[PDB]
């Protein structure tokens, strides 16, 4: 503490230099069924970008190891969380968005990006937590005659708000003259058909994009990474992993009871004073292992 | 399918205020014995509130009070009824099937939420029949829209059973709802408190727990309130078939971005709130 | 005055100095160490200033 | 490696190559260089050596 070999006479309060926790415990809810990756990624058909499809995912085990042989991903980007930590985390509200876009429009699927897809088809919130996954789909989405099934909205009066979908087919009049349907000189049908071909360039080749949006620590999580649970340890300083929340603390039974919507409790300092065990609905108080207070009186 | 309603004495609605109503929990985090300052869309204290009430008493002056109200960055809905006359709400920019619309309705047993390009008619209502032979009610004439379309989102709850009359005088339900559309998510906060007030919005503090966060992903600028009417033995004909509504009242308020100080109870329930913008004393308290 | 000063210091921990979260545990749980260090450093500098 | 596995060769990246084949330290000092090798690494019958 003094950063000196020689010490004079003093009370000398000293900072702690000792190790306390040697036990690590993981508490995760009971989930047996694997996440439906095959339905989400390996699907015979995908929605058009303007009519993007949203699928709720719940009560699933998020193991991405299964997809390693089956699928190869051209683009994988996670904004809210680091990709390595996904296995140790639980996702409270995961939603999967599936659509097909041109190969060079994959860049547009990012927060703050601008372009035809970003402005009039799919919009991402600036504060986006989740991962965007894209892969080439030329074999399944392209035909020798050509695939014109996929559609995108070329013209719209205003830019789309984040996570907003419009399927309106109403004629757009660039000119002042009222359109009254009847596409004409200044009136154009808003949707434009894509033209995917097997021999077409990679930029024009079809790409399937899946966007995952989720919150992790906040809220009860029915979706969790593949970590085995361990027996609860209480009244000892232990490292704990409750629903992807990692901390070192003493665990004790808690008199305070959370409301059903509430999953965890935070004190004035904003640290997690109380937590609810995932498997059993018992509130557990979290207490710092160290209490402090040491001084060395030395001649 | 559905048809317009005739013979309604048309008088503009009354005006009220929300003394402390419209406070909801901001997050699911649990806080005990602490005062927390949060900024979110909130109903301002003593804000102007529009009172639409259905009185169909004999001697004339009968009314249905079913207009189209703009959705201004979220709305606060409070319903005081004993006959369950309020059935649900429809939210859409145009409501003519040109654009997708959100329908939330409790036909009689289970709430149904659907997002589809619906062709809503001028008078979107529900019907009940009072049989005098066997005193029973079948809740027929379901006529909110005329046509559906794509139906991108479907939500149906499990079947239940409900009383279709229960007219004893003073309203006893005081159901309160807060509607917010943000980032393609529709958020509903609901609080139910029993009341004995005969015909007025109660002056009290209520905290609305989060109910559901539907991912509708649609633009909403306007909303209407669906209502149920009962036709029995009076003036039949389907336009003025004696559709007397015994009594119901609903109040509409508009959410505004505001800074609120929320007090948390030892049990963690919000018990008091302060609106800083309301007055100088509140501003010093914040 | 002495009690108020200690109480305010405990309250200062709640504030986040440009960090994603004011909780060290949340940052460590959601971020790998190189990204986590930048957020932890912002909390460390602000707490030292307090 | 495959063309789209080039992204995996970065610090903090995850995937089959990062998890079980090649791992980069989070505090990595140095340069990663990648180029297409189809002419030398691909055969009409197919190259299964890698
Ligand atoms: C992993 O995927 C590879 C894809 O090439 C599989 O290898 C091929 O498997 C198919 C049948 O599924 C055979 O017709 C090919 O001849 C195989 N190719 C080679 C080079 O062996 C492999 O079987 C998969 N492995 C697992 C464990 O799933
Ligand atoms: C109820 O009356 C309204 C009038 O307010 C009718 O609305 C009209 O709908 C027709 C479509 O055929 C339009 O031509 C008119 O412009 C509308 N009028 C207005 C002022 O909106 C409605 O059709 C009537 N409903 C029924 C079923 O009779
Ligand atoms: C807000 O609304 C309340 C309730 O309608 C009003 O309070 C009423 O005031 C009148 C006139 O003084 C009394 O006769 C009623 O008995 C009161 N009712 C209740 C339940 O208090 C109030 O005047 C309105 N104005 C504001 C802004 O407070
Ligand atoms: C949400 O819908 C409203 C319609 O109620 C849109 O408001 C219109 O905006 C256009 C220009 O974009 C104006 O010319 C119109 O005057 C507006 N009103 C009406 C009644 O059409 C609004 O733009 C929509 N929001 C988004 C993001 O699409
Ligand atoms: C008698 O009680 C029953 C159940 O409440 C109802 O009788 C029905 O009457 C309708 C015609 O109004 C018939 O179509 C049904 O087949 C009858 N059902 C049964 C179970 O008999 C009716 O609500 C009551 N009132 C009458 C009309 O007697
Ligand atoms: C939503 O519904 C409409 C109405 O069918 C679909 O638009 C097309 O409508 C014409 C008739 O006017 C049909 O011949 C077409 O077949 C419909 N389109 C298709 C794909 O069949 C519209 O496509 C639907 N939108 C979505 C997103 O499903
Ligand atoms: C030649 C005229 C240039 C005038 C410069 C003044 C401002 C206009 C240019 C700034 C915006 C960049 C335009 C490129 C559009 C990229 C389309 C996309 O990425 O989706
Ligand atoms: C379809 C199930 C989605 C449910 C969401 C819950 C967790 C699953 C998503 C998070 C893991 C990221 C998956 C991306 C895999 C990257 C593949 C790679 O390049 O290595
Ligand atoms: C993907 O789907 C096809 C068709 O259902 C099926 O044959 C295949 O086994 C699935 N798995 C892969 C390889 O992704
Ligand atoms: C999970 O399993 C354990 C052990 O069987 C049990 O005690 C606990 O209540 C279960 N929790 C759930 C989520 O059912
Ligand atoms: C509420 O709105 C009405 C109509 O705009 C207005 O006359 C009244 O002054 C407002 N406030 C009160 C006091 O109700
Ligand atoms: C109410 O729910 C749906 C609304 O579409 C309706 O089809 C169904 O018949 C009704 N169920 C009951 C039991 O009232
Ligand atoms: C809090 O909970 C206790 C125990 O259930 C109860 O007695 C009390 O009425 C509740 N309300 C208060 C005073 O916080």
């Amino acid at each position: 503490t003094l950063k000196s070999l020689t010490v004079e006479k003093g009370i000398y309060q000293t900072s702690n230099f000792r190790v306390q926790p040697t036990i690590s415990i993981v508490r995760f809810p009971n989930i047996t069924n694997l996440c439906p990756f095959g339905e989400v990624f390996n699907a015979s058909k995908f929605a058009s970008v303007y009519a993007w499809n949203r699928k709720r995912i719940s009560n699933c085990v998020a193991d991405y190891s299964v997809l390693y042989n089956s699928t190869s991903f051209s683009t994988f980007k996670c904004y809210g969380v680091s990709p390595t930590k996904l296995n140790d985390l639980c996702f409270t509200n995961v939603y999967a968005d599936s659509f097909v876009v041109k190969g060079d429009e994959v860049r547009q699927i990012a927060p703050g990006q601008t372009g035809v897809i970003a402005d009039y088809n799919y919009k991402l919130p600036d504060d986006f937590t989740g991962c965007v996954i894209a892969w080439n789909s030329v074999k399944q989405d392209a035909l020798t005659g050509g695939n014109y099934g996929y559609l995108y909205r070329l013209f719209r009066k205003s830019k789309l708000k984040p996570f907003e979908r419009d399927i309106s087919t109403e004629i757009y009049q660039a000119g002042s003259t009222p359109c009254n349907g009847q596409v004409g000189l200044n009136c154009y049908y808003p949707l434009e058909r894509y033209g995917f071909h097997p021999t077409t360039g990679v930029n024009y080749q079809p790409f399937r994009v899946v966007v995952l949006s989720f919150e992790l620590l906040n809220g009860p999580a029915t979706v969790c990474g593949p970590k085995l649970s361990t027996t609860l340890v209480k009244d000892k300083c232990v490292n704990f992993n409750f629903n992807g929340l990692t901390g070192t603390g003493v665990l004790t039974t808690s008199k305070k009871q959370f409301l059903p919507f509430q999953q965890f409790g935070r004190d004035i300092s904003d640290t997690t004073d109380a937590v609810r065990d995932p498997q059993t609905l018992e509130i557990l108080d979290i207490t710092p292992c160290s209490f402090g207070g040491v001084s060395v009186i030395t001649p | 399918q559905c048809v317009n309603l005739t013979t309604r004495t048309g008088i503009p609605p009354g005006y009220t205020n929300s003394s402390t109503r419209g406070v909801y929990y901001p997050d699911k985090v649990f806080r005990s014995s602490i005062l927390h300052l949060t900024q979110d869309l909130f109903l301002p204290f003593f804000s102007n509130v529009t009172w639409f009430n259905t009185i169909n008493y004999q001697g004339g002056f009968k009314k249905f009070d079913n207009p189209v109200l703009p959705f201004n960055d979220g709305v606060y809905f409070a319903s005081t009824e004993k006959s369950n006359i309020i059935r649900g709400w429809i939210f859409g920019t145009t409501l003519d099937a040109r654009t997708q619309s959100l329908l939330i309705v409790n036909n009689a047993t289970n709430v149904v939420i659907k997002v589809c390009e619906f062709q809503f008619c001028t008078d979107p209502f529900l019907g009940v029949y009072y049989h005098n032979n066997n005193k029973t009610w079948v809740e027929n004439e379901f006529r909110v829209y005329s046509s559906a379309n794509n139906c991108t989102f479907e939500y149906i709850s499990q079947p239940f059973l409900m009383d279709l009359e229960g007219k004893q005088g003073n309203f006893k339900n005081l159901r309160e709802f807060v509607f917010k559309n943000v980032d393609g998510y529709f958020k509903i906060y609901s609080k139910h408190t029993p009341i004995d007030l005969v015909r007025d919005l109660p002056r009290g503090f209520a905290a609305l727990e989060p109910l559901v966060d539907l991912p509708i992903g649609i633009n909403i600028t306007r909303f209407q309130t669906l209502l149920a009417l009962h036709r029995s033995y009076l003036t039949p004909g389907n336009l003025e078939s004696g559709w007397t509504t015994g009594a119901a009242a609903y109040y509409v308020g508009y959410l505004q971005q505001r800074t609120f100080l929320l007090s948390y109870n030892q049990n963690g329930t919000i018990t008091d709130a302060v609106d800083c913008s309301l007055d100088p004393l509140s501003e010093t308290k914040c | 005055q002495n009690a108020q000063a200690l109480n305010t210091l405990v309250k200062q921990l709640s504030s986040n100095f440009g960090a994603i979260s004011s909780v060290l545990n949340d940052i460590l749980s959601r971020l790998d160490p190189p990204e986590a260090e930048v957020q932890i450093d912002r909390l460390i500098t602000g707490r030292l200033q307090s």
